């Protein structure tokens, strides 16, 4: 999944 | 899961050179991708983050670009301290993935290996075990490959290498393999091989014993 | 200034468990965004990523260690675990924590996340060992520009020391760095390239070793 700050 | 590709694995250089370590990802990181040095016995340093920005204390010699599936680090002019191993770290998708590494030695000329195999002592044949140990000495570059054969026959799975740090004088390294058998496996061969393949030798070197030849 | 350091056993046997704490100052973990990880480095090999926990308390998993890893801080003392279940060899490895840092703000307020982008500080990192073995001393034999040398055979645990003619030989020594056999016992080598005696000394198993070498 994502990292915690993507986006 | 992603992948993070650097290279080249491994780089010569010379204090003063410009080098560029390069680092592909096998999917878009966008910016997320952070720079790091180690020397040995020392943990790996940031030197870059988010891709290009300078992290706090690093030298200006030390620069970062490049966004998306590929990324290079470029030292401008190399310092002693330099001579090191670089990785590349992603932080976009978890698992947050580093790259191989690039070790940065010390280069010099092309030195082939000295070659020398070693058969077991009848002290440790006594013990019901023999190991077969190969040397080869002070060569350059790094890269090397040694091969076991028994009677022709190519081993696999059954030897174990270790390699010294690059000399401080001399900028070759050595390296050392062992190959173990049970003495009974042992005994029942004759002739124990070790092929060595380098960019200084113009073909591969094999250095060989047959067994209780007295 | 922030500093981190990891403590644990540095040795553990095969199917134990084993649990790392990394002790920190500089920062809590109670700080906006913040993060504590966990990378460990096999002796020569590359980096591997293991696992990473927030403040707000979100957990992330390598996951081909998923099953055996459980990450926990304890915000009052400055502590972050890790636990790692069912060991085996391939697991001997130094291990780090390292601490990722939160967005930048403005009057409390998050205006570039381009910081969260690396581990921006590492703990010296712990050496671990896993290894069924019991201390035990090396068996020294020959190893016979010529070279010689001898193997320093099935010890355990690290270190051992070879030098040359006590001390008197030391150009075109190279002591290679010792492998951990699948026995779980260590094994090195030491030649030299020319009376030659090699004196292996093993302190944790109090075995002293002067062997004389020839051709």
């Amino acid at each position: 999944e994502l990292d915690f700050w993507a986006s | 899961a992603l992948q993070l590709t650097q290279s080249p694995s491994s780089l010569s250089a010379s204090v003063g050179d410009r080098i560029t370590i390069t680092c592909r990802a096998s999917q878009g990181v966008t910016s997320a991708l952070a720079w790091y040095r180690q020397k040995p016995g020392s943990p790996p340093q940031l030197l870059i983050y988010d891709a290009s920005s300078l992290e706090s204390g690093v030298p200006s010699r030390f620069s970062g670009s490049g966004s998306g599936t590929e990324f290079t680090l470029t030292i401008s002019t190399l310092r002693p301290e330099d001579f090191a191993t670089y990785y590349c770290q992603q932080l976009h998708f978890y698992p947050h993935t580093f790259g191989g590494g690039t070790r940065v030695d010390v280069r010099r000329t092309v030195a082939a290996p000295s070659v020398f195999i070693f058969p077991p002592s009848d002290e440790q044949l006594k013990s019901g075990t023999a190991s077969v140990v190969c040397l080869l000495n002070n060569f350059y570059p790094r890269e090397a490959k040694v091969q076991w054969k028994v009677d022709n026959a190519l081993q696999s799975g059954n030897s174990q290498e270790s390699v010294t740090e690059q000399d401080s004088k001399d900028s070759t390294y050595s390296l050392s393999s062992t190959l173990t058998l049970s003495k009974a496996d042992y005994e029942k061969h004759k002739v124990y091989e070790c092929e060595v393949t380098h960019q200084g030798l113009s073909s591969p070197v094999t250095k060989s014993f047959n067994r209780g030849e007295c | 200034r922030i500093t981190l350091k990891e403590s644990g056993p540095p040795l553990v046997k095969p199917t134990q468990t084993l649990t790392l704490t990394c002790s920190f100052s500089g920062f809590s973990l109670s700080d906006f965004g913040v993060g504590v990880g966990w990378i460990r480095q096999p002796p020569g090999k590359a980096l591997e990523w293991l696992a990473i926990i927030y403040s707000d308390d979100d957990k992330r998993y390598s996951p081909s260690l998923n099953t055996r890893l459980t990450i926990t801080k304890d915000t009052s003392k400055n502590q972050v675990v890790l636990v790692m279940t069912r060991v085996s060899p391939v697991d001997t490895a130094t291990y780090f924590c390292a601490h990722r840092r939160g967005p930048t703000t403005l009057f409390g307020v998050p205006i570039a996340r381009g910081p969260v982008n690396a581990m921006d500080v590492w703990g010296q990192g712990i050496t671990v060992t896993i290894s069924s073995t019991s201390t035990k001393g090396p068996s020294v034999f020959p190893l016979a520009t010529a070279a010689l040398g001898c193997l320093v055979k099935d010890y355990f645990p690290e270190p051992v020391t070879v030098s040359w003619n006590s001390g008197a030989l030391t150009s075109g020594v190279h002591t290679f760095p010792a492998v951990l056999q699948s026995s779980g016992l260590y094994s090195l080598s030491s030649v030299v390239t020319v009376t030659y005696t090699c004196n292996v000394n093993h302190k944790p198993s109090n075995t002293k070793v002067d062997k004389r070498v020839e051709p």
